[PDB]
RNA sequence: UAUGCCAGCUGGUGGAUUGCUCGGCUCAGGCGCUGAUGAAGGACGUGCCAAGCUGCGAUAAGCCAUGGGGAGCCGCACGGAGGCGAAGAACCAUGGAUUUCCGAAUGAGAAUCUCUAACAAUUGCUUCGCGCAAUGAGGAACCCCGAGAACUGAAACAUCUCAGUAUCGGGAGGAACAGAAAACGCAAUGUGAUGUCGUUAGUAACCGCGAGUGAACGCGAUACAGCCCAAACCGAAGCCCUCACGGGCAAUGUGGUGUCAGGGCUACCUCUCAUCAGCCGACCGUCUCGACGAAGUCUCUUGGAACAGAGCGUGAUACAGGGUGACAACCCCGUACUCGAGACCAGUACGACGUGCGGUAGUGCCAGAGUAGCGGGGGUUGGAUAUCCCUCGCGAAUAACGCAGGCAUCGACUGCGAAGGCUAAACACAACCUGAGACCGAUAGUGAACAAGUAGUGUGAACGAACGCUGCAAAGUACCCUCAGAAGGGAGGCGAAAUAGAGCAUGAAAUCAGUUGGCGAUCGAGCGACAGGGCAUACAAGGUCCCUCGACGAAUGAC
RNA sequence: GCAUGGCAAGUCUAACCGGAGUAUCCGGGGAGGCACAGGGAAACCGACAUGGCCGCAGGGCUUGCCCGAGGGCCGCCGUC
């Protein structure tokens, strides 16, 4: 589909498992070197650095990853509510860079290392 | 509202020559070419043969076609000739472009108009 | 006339005779007509539903209630063209023939003439192409067909002082209007046409604004995009030769 | 700019009284209606005329005039030269779906010609002989009596 | 100067405009049957809280297996509480479980419930027992067989035309139908099943010979494919059910042979590579899906945000398209390249197994009857004497015969064998999948971008709308005052912006409130045009204008 | 009918086939149509590649006098 309507449609109606690819982020030079991938599916364990928003520059640990809305919560990247409470300011993986990985998953690390599959 | 840039130019040249040189045939041909294509000349050899005469350039304000036979050794000048016409003519005379006629003879002299 | 063949380094390497067709008198009108036809012939047939707005039993009350005689249903006007939700009077129609014919003679002639346009440095400059060369078209050794990396074709071009044209086509235009909503958001200048002989240049095709074509079927569109004669082309020793009989 | 393009704002689009352009009444009826009454003008008259012979009882002669043959004798280098001799059947196009080839006598004959066909007209023979030529009738031509 | 007129300014009303597209419309390729093993459709259920939609079915937004996938998840749906997931969940693929009631609805009855073992009904086989089976109904259209208008055209109208159309009855499939000459009839020393496409041709033919109607052979293409009975001659050598036993069928003939390259029979020659039956069984291609997949997120400025400007650099068999806080090949999905899987092609092609082809001479042994054909009456067609069919009556031959070749009869010539049967591929449609676009862009385009065949109307058949847009992020306004108040208002807070504050982008006109300029309570009505005065006017985008005098000075032209 | 454009005693392909960059496009395909002769119901027959005169444009000459396409008037030819 080269047609915009279909492009956007498929992206918005992609089943859960096909949404993982929507929360992917570029890997630091060191890591790309180490695993032979340009980016990865950000997990709630990784550490990441903000490259584009009003928070560009800051780093933090990924606190949450929503597959439905394709967005992540990074620790300390928040908004000041009226009542004074502090809440997370969703971020698009595309303006983010992974600097550290949580590889507590045998499976995740496997995929990461293998050269025939990406994580 | 002619479309052919070439036909268009040819006509401009025909004029410039009729104005400059004392030519009157060139300005005459220009006027016929400016007229609708349907009024243009479509002449077959059979006719040229019938009214032309050596040493007098035959001027066809149109196109020359190859039906019929030509024996006279005449010089014919048209806007265009079918491939058969130009072949049949160069056999006994010479098929020439009007752009050449205008240069070799800007005075439009010793010319016979045929349509 | 003569054609200066170039080796993959950009150095002169002999020269062949420029076939006669490149002497065919440039006829932009015919060229234009051939491009128009090609562009129309690929347009898709469309038209509104045959029954759009007619799916109703609406009727007009006629005189008597101080109302215009307009068919209505459930007190709502319907069917007629001047009625919201009514049929479209004279809409687009699937049946319409949106194709254009063209005499093979007239078309081949335009192909020849487009070819010829390629051999005139001035025309090619007017068409707008950017380059610092005197001879044109650019003829190259058949070894070109063996290239594989785009980057290598770039170097060759830079050596041939022609890369400036791709620099020109290296700019996309985001179109004004809704074409955008139909997937026609962008558009870009046309750059170099590479005509080979065995197969289109895989190595050159992705180049900004470039188009690749083969001598046996290269056409008026590639030769003269948008009906405008004089496209900065680069033939293949063999290509150049093939083209001569088209 | 075309005429149609200039119609917006003319109201009547060139029809005159807005009362004119309605239905077939403005045409005097649908199609050829009244070809015999109000619009009889310029309609071939009513009536039957003659008869036709069943299609498969009809013969179609492929014709050609001496003038054509003669005008291209030289050009027909791929055809017998003698004291020229040409079989018409090989010259005339459409000479296959034709029931037979016939030469007609239109024009001149400036060469001595030996013509072979299925049929000729007086004019054709006279002219061909008068130029020191001969006309040979084909075996098919053997249908004269 | 009240009531008020004209124009503007601020605010409103309203929702046009511009921008945007989760929807349409259209074309294209692929694919294509479901149902008594109870479908399609409907009803009612089913969630912690659950009204709608979706899913599902008392195992009820689900249960199992295998593969994929992966750190997240608990549908649309962003709440609250709680829960599930490394015992690999979610999610996807295939297969399997469950699958209420009505529904062809089939035990019987019934507005979705009820009453006391059920293929109801009609059939085939039959162990004559519902024992074994069939049918029923659905489906976007397409297809095939029957029934069959009128408006309209003819400028009226009746034949004719609309039209074998609309509509109605019956039925199949994934395609249908047709199909291997009692053909053609460029008449031939010729072609050789059938559809379809292009043409033949608005030709021939029809027709108040008006209006109108309208083929075929052939040709060029697409795709190709050819066979089986009946009978003669044999005569139980046969077939079905069952593991078997055993049963049933069958001399009113199962089975062999045979089918115009006529056959059979008798005597011979030679041979099989035809055909038919059964076995095996794809490649390629095409459609869809998937794996992998290069290169910046560097400097300065502007900005809320760089996807902007300037600078520096990179990939490209990849500069299609999309996403991302603004114009992104290099930030993300993808895209080129390579590879894998399913489906279709196709139980087809190829291969192989069995069978046996063919030829000579003799032989009046065999070869489809209410048929061929004629007549009465109609329908239909271009079919005219010469289309196809229906109905009533009549009615033949037997290959030594018969039918046809566009009137009848007889002869010749040429073609060909009806009254039995089957048949792949090429063609139609568009439900389903996918792709596409000089189509529309929210009064458009579907009726339907939204609860859409929804809300709602009608006893019913049926009819049938309107409603898209906060923001980069909810940061969706804490706290205080007021108030009968979770209303509203004030003050305040967020944000680049709240004149982005919730049907919240922009925000036209008609129009309303307040207000500024002009006019105004002694005066007249197409509301203006062109002249000329008053008053009024920030900048910008126009910069001219006034008087003395003097120069020039057409027609005209004095005191 | 017209204007423009291609080719010209010719001209154009249709369905369809192959290629490809795969609805475009390159190549192939002339079946067939129209034009190349008409007249006649039909049978059937079958025409001036110019013989004479005016004469526009244009050309020529020794400056009204020649040559004069196209055009106009006749002849003559085919057929009923
Ligand atoms: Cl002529
Ligand atoms: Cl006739
Ligand atoms: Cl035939
Ligand atoms: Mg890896
Ligand atoms: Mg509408
Ligand atoms: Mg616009
Ligand atoms: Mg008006
Ligand atoms: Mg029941
Ligand atoms: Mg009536
Ligand atoms: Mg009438
Ligand atoms: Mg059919
Ligand atoms: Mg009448
Ligand atoms: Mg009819
Ligand atoms: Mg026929
Ligand atoms: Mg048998
Ligand atoms: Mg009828
Ligand atoms: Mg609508
Ligand atoms: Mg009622
Ligand atoms: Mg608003
Ligand atoms: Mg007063
Ligand atoms: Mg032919
Ligand atoms: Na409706
Ligand atoms: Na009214
Ligand atoms: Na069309
Ligand atoms: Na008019
Ligand atoms: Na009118
Ligand atoms: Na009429
Ligand atoms: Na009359
Ligand atoms: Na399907
Ligand atoms: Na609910
Ligand atoms: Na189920
Ligand atoms: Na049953
Ligand atoms: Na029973
Ligand atoms: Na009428
Ligand atoms: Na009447
Ligand atoms: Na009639
Ligand atoms: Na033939
Ligand atoms: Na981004
Ligand atoms: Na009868
Ligand atoms: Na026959
Ligand atoms: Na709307
Ligand atoms: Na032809």
């Amino acid at each position: 589909s080269k047609q915009p309507d279909k492009q956007r449609k498929s992206q918005r109606r992609a089943p859960l498992h096909e949404r993982h690819k929507q929360v992917r982020a570029t890997l630091s030079a060191d890591l790309r070197e180490e695993y032979g991938q340009r980016n990865v599916r950000v997990n709630a364990g990784d550490t990441v650095e903000v490259l584009r928003g009003d928070f560009a520059g800051e780093e933090g640990e990924v606190i949450n990853v929503d597959l439905d809305k394709a967005v992540i919560h990074v620790e300390d990247v928040t908004l000041e509510k009226t009542d004074g409470e502090e809440v997370p300011r969703p971020l698009d993986t595309s303006n983010v860079r992974v600097t550290d990985l949580d590889l507590e998953d045998e499976k995740r690390e496997a995929r990461l290392e293998s050269e025939d599959d990406s994580a | 509202s002619k479309t052919n840039p070439r036909l268009s130019s040819l006509i401009a040249d025909l004029k410039s020559a009729a104005r400059s040189s004392g030519g009157a045939v060139w300005g005459d041909v220009a006027e016929r070419l400016e007229k609708p294509r349907r009024t243009h000349a479509e002449v077959n050899l059979g006719r040229i043969e019938r009214y032309a005469q050596e040493d007098e350039t035959v001027v066809v304000p149109g196109k020359v076609l190859g039906s019929g036979v030509l024996q006279k050794d005449v010089t014919v000048a048209a806007v265009d000739f079918s491939g058969t016409a130009e072949t049949k003519i160069d056999q006994v005379g010479e098929a020439v472009s009007l752009e050449q006629a205008i240069e070799n003879n800007p005075e439009g002299s010793h010319v016979r108009v045929i349509r | 006339m003569q054609a200066t063949i170039y080796d993959l380094d950009g150095n002169t390497d002999g020269e062949v005779d420029l076939p006669d067709v490149f002497e065919t008198p440039v006829r932009s009108d015919l060229i234009g007509k051939a491009v128009r036809a090609a562009q129309a012939n690929r347009k898709q047939d469309y038209g509104s539903d045959e029954y759009a707005g007619l799916r109703t039993p609406a009727e007009s009350f006629g005189s008597g209630r101080g109302q215009a005689h307009v068919p209505k249903l459930d007190g709502r006007a319907r069917r007629v063209p001047q009625a919201v939700k009514g049929r479209s009077a004279h809409p687009p129609k699937t049946e319409k023939d949106r194709s254009l014919d063209l005499n093979d003679k007239e078309r081949q002639l335009a192909v020849r003439s487009a070819l010829a346009a390629t051999a005139d440095a001035d025309l090619v400059a007017d068409r707008g192409h950017e380059f610092d060369r005197d001879e044109v078209p650019v003829v190259v050794s058949d070894d070109f067909e063996d290239l594989v990396k785009t980057q290598e074709v770039v170097s060759l071009l830079e050596a041939l002082d022609v890369h400036a044209d791709i620099d020109r086509a290296d700019e996309t235009k985001i179109k004004a209007g809704q074409g955008s909503a139909r997937g026609r958001k962008y558009r870009r200048p046309a750059s170099i046409l590479f005509v080979t002989s065995d197969e289109p240049s895989t190595a050159a095709r992705n180049l900004a604004g470039a188009d690749v074509a083969t001598a046996s079927e290269v056409n008026t569109e590639d030769l003269a995009p948008g009906g405008a004669p004089g496209r900065l082309t680069v033939f293949t020793e063999s290509a150049l030769a093939e083209v001569a009989e088209r | 700019t075309s005429k149609k393009k200039r119609q917006r704002g003319s109201r009547t689009h060139g029809g005159g009284s807005h009362k004119n352009r309605r239905g077939a009444g403005h045409r005097g009826g649908r199609g050829d209606a009244g070809r015999d009454k109000h619009e009889f003008h310029n309609h071939e008259p009513l009536g039957k005329s003659g008869f036709k012979r069943p299609q498969k009882v009809q013969e179609e002669a492929a014709t050609i005039d001496v003038r054509e043959i003669d005008e291209n004798v030289t050009l027909l280098a791929a055809d017998d030269v003698a004291e020229f001799r040409v079989d018409v059947r090989d010259v005339v196009e459409e000479a296959d779906d034709a029931d037979y080839v016939k030469v007609l006598g239109a024009g001149q004959v400036r060469h001595e010609l030996t013509l072979i066909a299925d049929d000729f007209s007086e004019g054709a023979r006279e002219k061909v002989e008068g130029a020191g030529g001969s006309v040979e009738l084909t075996d098919l031509g053997e249908e004269r009596q």
